[PDB]
């Protein structure tokens, strides 16, 4: 299987930072990588479904970027509100392979 | 507005086979998408289990191809797992998904 | 001189190519822009969708008709014609050239609209352009080319216009040199692919302005089948279609009176259709052409895709994922695929028939392509795991091979398959799209004539060799029937006076010389200039020291149409004298040989 | 039933391809074990070297020698010849076949020592199969086949041939047309390149049983010039090598005495400099002749990595790392390569001389890529960084070009470099490579003529057409010199007595019908057996009803050989009537023209 | 520039038992790689200078395989003497890369 | 067995030109090797420099082009580096090799 390799594990940053959490591919995927968020407790909610393609009702702080077999998620003007895990997954072939994410906590 | 609401047994023996329902209000089970069943395991690891097609043809990761088994009723609306042989690292928060788009609550698999 | 002359024509026809592209990749955007910009009100939307595309195609016919009758509308049949012997000199005319460029840059930006490629107009460019260059030559140096010489510089400009149009050297050529001609040199090639290079050299020195199973293998040859049969049967329709346009006698009158104005309702009507918001979501009509190809070549394989996640339709077409627009929630991505096929095939031969200059290669090709593409589709729906090492399914490749096959049978061309691999980058499945190609060849070349054959026939333009669906009398008719029977024997025992006399009389470039009055049987051949220099300073003429040019071949009156028209092909004759019984009787040229396929063609 | 005997020869040729490489495959793998077990004193692995190259060749030498004199060492000029008009029934016939495919097989095993390829042997084993399958509808169905459908046959087959080799369906084909004669129809490229696929097919199902810089392209540029001087020095030699061999008394008595033993010889002689510790490191020497190839392939920048790390010396060559038997630390990789060449060079001419079964084409392209890799390594040590996006130099591609572009100055072929291209599998870089090739061409084909060329002119093969650097004075003679000047008139006013007589005497194929017997002038022919048919139930026989054939054409006395051979071969003729002044004076047929062209090749 | 990424980055065994560590490049190698040994203190002596090729007077337990972009030095029957950091380099391209090497200890 | 020894000062401070000298006893610095130059920072990360050919053409670090200027004196076969523009991150424990076969002992350097 296509593997997903993630970084950086763990993130520390104050309310307004910039954080970019980057997703590897061991294939080429193209473009069809979807980012979630999961905060603890709840269903993991789908924010970008392609890179450079947010989900509708999401805020437009939330950015992705990327192609081929490199991708980022950037999360601009953080709030205390998104304390959670993200993942990225991918879905151009099978089976479909999640990162192990990356949880974020706040000064 | 599609919305997915898993049902079953929290506590199973293992060696048993364990079995899932869940139900669908929003969009009929006849559509063409990715019906796809997902697991997260306690140290917060997903791994996707396989989908249904529209028609009916299953689809299953190759590493657990043997004991999977998907199915579903189209007059209910529903969908059924079957996962046999089960071990105590198959212990997990499970989770009934439409392709990608949206995501089940789910519920907590005990072995 | 040759090797100069090839150079100097390729560099020319790549710069063409690079300005002409620039200005419709530039006017294409303008028109972007506008649309975008307009603002959200359909009918000014409409307005700015509807009158670009037509406004450009009418000066563009407006342009073709004022010049000549086969100044536009004519690529490659005229060009096959021209080969075949029997020439056209107004289609080398250069004061078409420019006319013509300045209509096809019109047509390329129009677009995806109008649907039309530029090969055939741009090598009908080149050929122009190698003519000139020719005529130059023997008018600067030497005296006036053999007929010969001049055929092989226009087969050498057809293969670069071709070429360059791709960029592909190796490709272009070779597929210049299927359809252009029955029979070609290696020699010939040679040039061309020279030419070819030369392009791609000054295209690149213009860079800094800018492993399948049996299984897949046999899917391949079943849609390579598939696209012969659907290439079959457009052929016949574009042919038909064109046969009733030709006649129709209030469409014929319309034509007449205003060549402009149909070619603009043309255009309105693919528009209206055309349009993004009316019928474009189900036929991806918001594309380049370029950018069509590239969403059908792209490596991901829609249908799994789409099931997994439902795609977005953007503002503007997106250019890391162009397959976006491809995609309906009503219509499946098959579905949409199925529109696109049906309805571009409805709009393609009416795209084909209106009278300006435009190619129609790229657009078949794209057909072509689509085809493949939902074939690939479809066997991924069938096969999401895809076939058993168990390896997924690439529907990019399967809508290359389509794109391949589809277009050789339209042509009755293989290399098309090459040039599709070309344009990938990657040989490693060479075979199974050739295979496919092969087979789409074999059904079509059976059932059909050529797209170029048919185009040809509809015109009535005077090919003396056999096309598939013409029935036509040549076997019949042989020299006695078309030789000049009128002529002007000179011979050994006449007087001078009477010798003076004709001589300046007719003054005909090449005088029989004939043993006696009374038996008019040939011994020769006397230069005209040479006699008149003699008379100057016929026996006695002989004796004193004029030059007698022996006669190397003589037709019989008996012989055939065909094996004469073979003859002055092959061998690159100018004139040859006919005997019957050893007299002279005939004078055969091309003159007449052209005369006799024009009457055969139209009765 | 013509695409079906295109199918038939392809499948077999394929068949015969696989057996073969794998006997080669099995033969080469039990010498490499017996070499490594043999021990480590040095006179038993000598024996054991030596012997097993020279034994096979004398063999193959003994099987080539007993048959005919046309039987074996004859590939391609052969053929050309064949095609050009003057046919060899000797060449075709199939008693040859079983003598020849053994050495082949036996050539190959012998390998990298003996160094050479297997391509022409092939082609001519594939046409002889052509002819056999001919031969056998011919008689099985209708009647003998014209000479002009055995002349495509043949063609076809040297297509199939050549593409089987290579692997390789596109190339190949092409590759035979620009090599095998001096035109082509469309036709008979379209049919070479359906065998092609076939064969592809055959294989595929026989495999379960098993963006560069302006200065880059300078640089190209200047290695396809170096590879053209290169393959120029080559040529001239080996043809004077050969011309040398012919003559010399010593060495012709030497020849006349004992066919194998001298080839045996020149086995031994190659194995004494090919031997691994005397001089096999220096050469690269223990190398399989893929093995070669992939080792000059190889991606990595091999002067680099001698630099970094001292690289050493395996027990057997690595599988992975091919690259290692080209370093030694006393002569530098450069050093190595340089030795590579010039031994080559030395050696490569020898085995082209040797009385057997064996293509030289294979060598020469390793060759060219030598060249080219050493080109490379010499521009890598100058850019270690590379040329300024700062891309690093690859010299894998420049050997690739090397081998492209030496090999087509050679054998006067710009598909060389298509063919090179589909082996590497990218097309990426198509067009510096493509300008080295033409460059090479360019400068090789002004200053001498192809290898192929070269051969035949050795040989004094009945060729009509021009080749560079042979005086011949073939414009000199006329029809009225070769014409069979004794013929069998039959005239309108004879009696019918004498005419029975004539049939009953001579029998020949077609009489020619003469007005009247004091003027032998020509009104037509008759046939043969017609006119015993009418006999047994002249212008009585003719109101009564036999049917008279007009003549078609005719050739004057006065009129050049050149012409009469391009008028044989281009409108595809049998025999041909003369006439002077009306008169019936000769009977043109192959069989005169061939003896002409004998006259003019050896006085 | 190409990155040499490794693992395990840590390992704990016993004397006799079998280690394996597996270096991983970004872009195409070949077989080009060189394997070291580094004791704390010493300069970094080399072990393997390509890919199933062990220099003169190294142990044959030393083992080394792999082509393309995976690679993987396996060491079997461990002495107490191998305690030490194992780097990969590769030499194909430049610049030369070093992965940041895995610290042995044992039980 | 070619044997490479290096010297100079340890303490250095920045905004100071340091250059080691790295000394050769086995082989000529004249032959077609790659006589590179490696660091180690305390935190055990191996950093390529670069080299200078047999003929003198230097091959650098495209990160370390601007400040590393690398010599040869082929009288008394040795190598110079004179690394300049020096920053407290540079802290490290240099490192003298021959292309990949030897390495020598090396010098720590302090900033």
């Amino acid at each position: 299987d296509i593997v997903m390799t993630q970084s950086p594990k763990f993130m520390s940053t104050s309310v307004g930072d910039r954080v970019s959490v980057t997703c590897k591919a061991s294939q080429n995927v193209g473009t069809n990588v979807a980012w979630y968020q999961q905060k603890p407790g709840q269903s993991p909610k789908t924010l970008i479904y392609w890179a450079s393609y947010r989900y509708s009702g999401v805020p437009d702080r939330f950015t992705g970027s990327g192609s081929g077999t490199d991708f980022t998620l950037a999360i601009s003007n953080v709030q205390s509100e998104d304390l959670a895990e993200y993942f990225c997954q991918q879905y151009n072939s099978y089976p479909l392979t999640f990162g192990s994410g990356t949880k974020l906590e706040l000064k | 507005d599609v919305q997915l609401q898993e049902s079953g047994p929290g506590l199973v023996k293992p060696s048993q086979s364990l079995s899932l329902t869940c139900t669908v209000t929003g969009d009929s089970v006849t559509s063409d998408y990715a019906w796809s069943w997902i697991r997260q395991f306690p140290g917060k690891k997903l791994e996707w289990m396989g989908y249904i097609t529209y028609s009916g043809n299953t689809i299953y990761n190759p590493s657990l191809k043997s004991r999977i088994s998907i199915t579903r009723d189209t007059s209910k609306n529903q969908f059924f797992l079957q996962l046999k042989s089960v071990i105590i690292e198959d212990t997990a928060t499970y989770y009934c998904s439409r392709g990608v788009d949206y995501w089940g609550q789910g519920t907590s698999v005990t072995v | 001189e040759d090797w100069y002359f090839l150079t100097v024509l390729g560099v020319l026809m790549a710069l063409i190519s690079f300005t002409m592209s620039f200005t419709v990749g530039r006017v294409v955007r303008a028109h972007k822009w506008l649309y975008r910009e307009i603002g959200d009100s359909h009918l000014l939307r409409y307005l700015s969708w509807t009158v670009y595309p037509v406004a450009l195609v009418s000066f563009s016919s407006g342009f073709s008709q004022s010049i000549t009758p086969f100044s536009g509308g004519s690529g490659i049949p005229e060009l096959k014609t021209i080969l075949s012997g029997v020439v056209l000199e107004d289609y080398l005319d250069i004061k078409n050239f420019g006319a013509k460029a300045v209509g096809l840059t019109c047509t390329l930006a129009s677009g995806s609209t109008i649907f039309l490629g530029k090969v055939g107009p741009f090598v009908h460019l080149s050929v122009m352009i190698a003519a000139y260059l020719g005529r130059v030559r023997a008018k600067a140096t030497g005296e006036s080319e053999n007929k010969s010489k001049r055929n092989e510089m226009l087969v050498a400009g057809a293969a670069v216009g071709v070429a360059t149009v791709f960029a592909a050297p190796f490709s272009g050529v070779l597929f210049c040199i299927e359809v252009v001609s029955s029979h070609f040199s290696v020699w010939d090639y040679w040039r061309g692919f020279f030419a070819a290079t030369c392009g791609a050299f000054m295209f690149r020195l213009l860079a800094v302005f800018n492993p399948f199973d049996l299984p897949e293998i046999f899917f391949f040859v079943a849609l390579g089948a598939i696209c012969g049969v659907a290439s079959c049967a457009y052929l016949f329709c574009q042919r038909k279609f064109l046969g009733f346009v030709k006649t129709n006698p209030v469409l014929s009158k319309l034509m007449a009176t205003s060549k402009p104005l149909y070619s603009a309702l043309a255009a309105l009507v693919l528009a209206s259709v055309t349009y993004p918001p009316g019928a474009g979501r189900f036929m991806a009509s918001r594309l380049s052409m370029r950018e069509y190809l590239d969403s059908l070549l792209d490596h991901n394989s829609w249908a799994l895709l789409t099931r997994q996640a439902s795609p977005p339709w953007p503002v503007e077409p997106d250019p890391q994922n162009l397959w976006f627009e491809w995609y309906h929630p009503q219509f499946t991505i098959f579905g949409t695929l199925a529109f696109f096929l049906v309805m571009k095939f409805w709009m393609l031969i009416l795209a084909t028939t209106i009278p300006m200059p435009a190619g129609y290669f790229m657009p078949i090709f794209i057909f072509g392509a689509a085809i493949g593409r939902l074939l690939g589709e479809a066997l991924s729906v069938a096969f999401p795991e895809g076939i058993v090492v168990t390896n997924p399914i690439m529907p990019g490749g399967y809508a290359l091979a389509g794109a391949a096959a589809f277009s050789g049978a339209v042509t009755h061309s293989i290399s098309t398959a090459l040039l599709a691999f070309e344009l990938t980058g990657q040989i490693v499945h060479a075979l199974p799209v050739l295979m496919a190609v092969l087979a789409a060849n074999a059904i079509a070349q059976s059932c059909q004539p050529s797209f170029y054959d048919g185009t040809i026939i509809v015109k009535k333009l005077p090919y003396l060799p056999w096309i598939r669906g013409r029935k036509i009398s040549s076997h019949r008719v042989t020299v006695e029937h078309f030789m000049n029977r009128a002529i002007t024997t000179l011979a050994k025992d006449t007087p001078q006076e009477e010798v003076v006399k004709v001589v300046t009389s007719t003054d005909m470039a090449e005088y029989p010389l004939v043993a006696s009055t009374e038996s008019q049987t040939l011994v020769g051949t006397m230069r005209r200039a040479q006699l008149v220099q003699a008379l100057q300073a016929l026996q006695d003429i002989l004796a004193e020291g004029c030059p007698v040019e022996p006669v190397t071949l003589k037709l019989s009156p008996e012989t055939s149409l065909h094996q004469a028209h073979n003859l002055f092909e092959l061998l690159n004759l100018q004139s040859l004298f006919v005997t019957s019984q050893g007299r002279a009787v005939g004078f055969v040229s091309w003159v007449e040989l052209e005369k006799a396929i024009s009457k055969l063609t139209n009765p």
